[PDB]
RNA sequence: AAUUUGAAACAAUACAGAGAUGAUCAGCGGUUCCCCUGCAUAAGGAGAACCGUUUUACAAAGAGAUUUGUUUU
């Protein structure tokens, strides 16, 4: 068996993780960092006003217990003329998810700031290996804020997305609504004919395999009369998905069907990303540009909605936007390649989160990267006199 | 394909019209990827070796062949 | 590290410029970069020498191509 | 790279330069970008009665266009 | 404090009219609207005048455009009319 | 690196048609078809301009130019938008030497 | 046996504090006292005398200016480093 | 992108920065326009097949379509990218006393 | 080891931290290299980069080979 040692990870957090409360309002991030070094080398330091921005909070990640130890000693000295106390930071943790596409960590912040909760830190995750991630980690001041959060924040509607908000715990996280394909249950047929997009008679071919769970049949494909239709069915069980694939590239009807495992989305835009990395052509790259350097943080509904409220660009003039975290950058691909020429000339030194970014072609982007990473008499003498 | 060519057009007769006019008549023996030169057995217009360095040619002459 | 030291202590006095093409400035020198590019207040245009038949003189700021100077010097003169 | 200056490392050599200048010395030492350290340095400018002596000199890499053996 | 470059100063003259002098005796004016820092330069209302000597007297023609680039090479030097 | 500007600007004027004066005085009238990152231009359904003085080419309908031999690019005041222009000029400065 | 190489970056390191003769690709030196110098090997001179330069006769040589201070001379057009100065 | 792509083992004008025209048939090219060119000749007897010109001295590259038509020889003749006129100093101080 | 089209990637986006990943950004075989545990040597530790090899549904069409100090006179 695999083990819940997640609990063991976790309580290496809370463990070496504390919370220091009452810090004058003059102290920033900076001088926690003097005050606190010596009891220990530190990972990280989060600063965060008080609710009547009287007094300061800060989050110290310790790199070891001992140090954790060493600064709740810190308790009860007094910083400035400030009493300041140290302690574990424990059951102050929240996980939040479903927040809409576009917030942002101000958002999030002035959210718990609404209902008069302060948030000492928000931590979002990588998008490396899957461009759509969205749920944050979110650490408060006292247990009871926590509870406080989760009756008044859970439910939410926001932007028409119902708010997830739950004191983190992740033993108790939920089953995805897409995990029958994470799970490798759901194969996708393709090369159907428009005869063959009937679900009676999918079931009829394949239940031979097993029991089926769904069977979904992509819109507009008898509508456009399309010579191939593909069609994704999902199994109860991987083993009868499995054995479902031996219908590959058997005769269906009068036609000849592949049929093979679905993908994940993940996977296959990185797999997009991939072609486009190595693409030599011209008449796709020319319609789209990179931007960067970018934190791996930044979601496409980010720079979208940058573009949008920043840069003033029609909804429908993006084509697409893809992540490309192995060049800190973000490919933005256009509608015609005059329009993307000046929307480089227009993004380049402008300022997004704060900071200049650069616009350029797929080459500038891994540029960039890569470079990230006396007398004549008495001379001659000298020389002559060795020789 | 250029830089190509002279790789395999090591030992071939060739004359080399410089920048400052002048004429090299050699038998080329080393090329770089920066297009420089060392040719045999040459023609100033009597040097055995010679080093060319590449920003300084207009163009090389080869065979026909 | 001497040049960058140089380009420090000389903003601010006055200076001749002069370019490949043997066209002396003189006058403050208001700006200069790492590529030798140069702004300068009060310039007159020289052929040469100081001493030569007066080209121009400027009126405002004038900017000089780090690829074309072949010189600064302090002018103490 | 493509010519090893040791094999010329002390005698006297023909060295073309950019601006049409033409110099002539024992080849003392060199570096990897061609600059080179010459001895008995005669400077020529474009016959013999356009003859400057400079003793011992260095020759910048950056202009020079031509070296050969003399 | 901190340093401006020329081409920071020269970027405070975008928008209004420059003075351009080129290799070849010619020289331009125009309204500055855009540059590198190579000099290349987008000159707007330009007018070029073409100087040359005919054995001993100075004689001049003058071309006038609406739009123009301009090659920074050609450029040595820049300060206004 | 940088540079950039000029060839994002030039990329909009692709179909645009333009007269590039050279540095050997010959003047081209042509239609803008392609730029690359060293500014080399290709011209197509090229004519002399100013006089058929120069024939040497009569027989040419398109042409590649080397970026360095360019003297002026001759345009139409309706092809540009100054305020891009200016403003993407004091960006880029900023950039070039931070 | 085989006694040491001199290498030229070196040589003008040994020059610095002493005088030397820096002459352009065209015909045109500049003598002063090497003050120091960078990668590309622009030169900061101090007190430098500008010659034009005669082809046929050393004496017929043009002193174009006494510069005082210091002057950078771009290494662009540099091809001869003289230490020590002329003759 | 602008590549001699389309020109290749087709006819071409070449235009030199010293100003001289040649036909050739241009058999290869790298990315400094390191001209391979074979068959060339001026504009007009046959100078050769085989020779590679360096990109450097390049200023111009003319598709053509047919070889003949055309010749010429009563032209002012074409002159180079450079313009070093002469005595331009002179030049700018007549300008200069003509400003006053 | 390539591109374009047939060709529709559905299923309400989100649904558990660098605590993430399918060569998805990998495993394995090798080469070289940046420091430590240390006098040495020698376990082992933190690994980086290049080169072999292990993965890819079907069809058709047309065919990308450009390959990682010459362009600021």
């Amino acid at each position: 068996t695999s083990k819940k040692a997640n609990e063991a990870l976790t309580r290496n957090r809370e463990l070496t993780t504390v919370l220091v409360k009452n810090l004058p309002k003059s102290y920033n991030q900076n001088k926690v960092y003097k005050y606190f070094k010596h009891c220990g080398p530190i990972i990280h330091v989060d600063v965060a006003d008080s609710l009547k921005k009287n007094f300061r909070f800060a989050r110290i990640e310790f790199a070891r217990y001992d140090g954790a130890l060493a600064a709740i000693t810190k308790t009860h000295k007094v910083v400035g003329q400030n009493e300041i106390i140290v302690s574990h930071l424990t059951e102050c943790t929240l996980w939040m998810t479903n927040f809409p596409p576009s917030y942002t960590q101000r958002n999030i912040r002035d959210l718990l700031q609404d209902i008069n909760v302060v948030a000492l830190s928000i931590r979002l995750p990588s998008l490396r290996f899957n461009t759509s991630r969205r749920f944050a980690y979110i650490d408060v001041t006292s247990k009871e804020d926590a509870r406080y959060c989760v009756e008044k924040l859970n439910g939410l509607k926001i932007e028409g997305y119902t708010l997830v908000t739950k004191v983190s715990n992740p033993l108790e996280k939920s089953k995805r609504t897409d995990s029958a394909t994470l799970e490798g249950r759901e194969i996708m047929i393709r090369n159907l004919s428009t005869e063959l997009l009937d679900e009676n008679l999918l079931r009829e071919s394949f239940e031979g395999f097993g029991s089926i769970e769904k069977i979904n049949i992509p819109a507009g494909q008898k509508e456009h009369s399309f010579n191939n239709c593909c069609a994704f069915m999902v199994f109860e069980n991987k083993d009868s998905a499995e054995r479902a694939l031996q219908m590959n590239r058997s005769l269906l009807g009068n036609r000849e069907i592949s049929v093979s495992l679905a993908d994940k989305k993940p996977f296959l835009e990185r797999n997009e990303v991939k072609r486009l990395l190595a693409s030599r052509n011209s008449k796709e790259l020319e319609t789209l540009i990179c931007l960067f350097p970018l934190s791996d943080k930044v979601s496409p509904s980010l720079i979208c909605q940058f573009l949008q409220e920043e840069i003033h660009i029609n909804e429908k003039d993006i084509r697409k936007i893809l992540l490309v975290s192995d060049f800190n950058g973000a490919i933005i691909i256009f509608r015609d390649s005059k329009f993307a020429a000046k929307m480089l000339m227009i993004l380049n030194g402008s300022q997004f989160q704060g900071k200049v970014i650069r616009s350029g072609t797929i080459n500038d982007m891994k540029r960039y990267y890569n470079n990230q990473q006396m007398s004549n008499d008495d001379f001659r003498k000298m020389f002559l006199g060795e020789l | 394909l250029p830089l190509y060519l002279l790789t395999n057009a090591k030992g071939q007769q060739m004359q080399i019209e410089l920048k400052n006019g002048e004429i090299i008549q050699g038998i080329l023996t080393n090329v770089d990827n920066w297009m420089n030169l060392t040719l045999s057995n040459v023609t100033e217009y009597k040097l055995n070796e010679i080093y060319i360095r590449g920003t300084f040619i207009k163009f090389i002459k080869l065979q026909d062949n | 590290s001497v040049t960058t030291e140089f380009l420090s202590d000389i903003i601010g006095k006055t200076v001749n410029v002069k370019l490949a093409s043997g066209l002396l400035y003189s006058g403050r020198l208001e700006s200069i970069d790492g590529f030798m590019n140069v702004a300068l207040s009060s310039a007159t245009e020289h052929y040469e020498s100081n001493n030569n038949k007066l080209l121009n003189k400027f009126n405002s700021d004038v900017f000089l191509r780090g690829t074309q100077v072949m010189y600064i010097s302090e002018q103490k003169i | 790279a493509i010519l090893d200056l040791a094999k010329y490392k002390d005698s006297k050599i023909r060295v073309k330069l950019m601006g049409g200048k033409l110099v002539i010395g024992v080849l003392k030492g060199y570096d990897q970008l061609m600059n080179l350290v010459l001895d008995d340095t005669v400077e020529y400018m474009s016959i013999s009665k356009n003859a400057r002596k400079l003793g011992l000199t260095v020759i910048r890499g950056t202009i020079l266009v031509s070296l050969s053996s003399a | 404090g901190s340093m401006e470059t020329p081409l920071d100063l020269l970027k405070l003259n975008l928008d209004e009219r420059v003075y351009i002098k080129l290799r070849g005796a010619r020289t331009l004016v125009g309204t500055l609207q855009a540059f590198d820092s190579h000099c290349n330069i987008v000159l707007s209302d330009a007018v070029e005048t073409i100087y040359q000597l005919n054995n001993e007297e100075l004689s001049e023609s003058e071309r006038r455009c609406e739009m123009v680039f301009i090659r920074g090479d050609t450029v040595t030097l820049i300060s206004t009319p | 690196m940088g540079s950039m500007l000029f060839f994002s600007f030039f990329k909009t004027l692709v179909d645009q048609e333009v007269v590039v004066e050279l540095k050997n005085d010959i003047e081209i009238k042509g239609t803008l078809q392609s730029v690359d990152q060293f500014l080399n231009l290709k011209l197509d359904n090229i004519s002399c301009t100013d006089e058929k003085k120069y024939p040497h080419l009569g027989s040419v309908r398109n042409i590649f130019i080397r970026g360095s031999t360019v003297r002026y690019v001759y345009l139409n005041k309706n092809m540009v938008d100054t305020n891009l222009l200016q403003d993407a000029t004091r960006r880029e400065v900023m950039t070039e030497r931070k | 046996m085989s006694l040491p190489e001199i290498l030229p970056l070196e040589v003008i390191d040994k020059t610095i504090n002493q005088k030397v003769l820096i002459v352009l690709q065209s015909n045109r030196e500049f003598e002063g006292t090497l003050v120091g110098f960078d990668d590309f090997v622009n030169v900061i001179l101090e007190d430098a005398v500008e010659w034009l330069i005669d082809p046929e006769d050393e004496s017929r040589n043009e002193k174009v200016m006494q510069h005082h201070g210091r002057m950078l001379l771009s290494g662009n057009n540099i091809a001869i480093l003289v230490p020590g100065g002329k003759k | 992108s602008a590549t001699l792509k389309d020109y290749l083992n087709k006819r071409v004008v070449i235009i030199k920065v010293d100003g001289e025209c040649l036909i050739a048939s241009l058999n290869g090219f790298d990315k400094n326009t390191n001209l391979f060119i074979t068959n060339v000749f001026n504009r007009k007897e046959f100078i050769c097949k085989a020779q590679l010109l360096r990109g450097s001295e390049i200023a111009l590259v003319g598709l053509i379509d047919a070889l003949a038509p055309i010749d010429e020889k009563k032209v002012p003749m074409l002159k180079d990218t450079k313009n070093k006129i002469e005595n331009e100093h002179v030049i700018w101080e007549k300008v200069y006393e003509s400003k006053t």
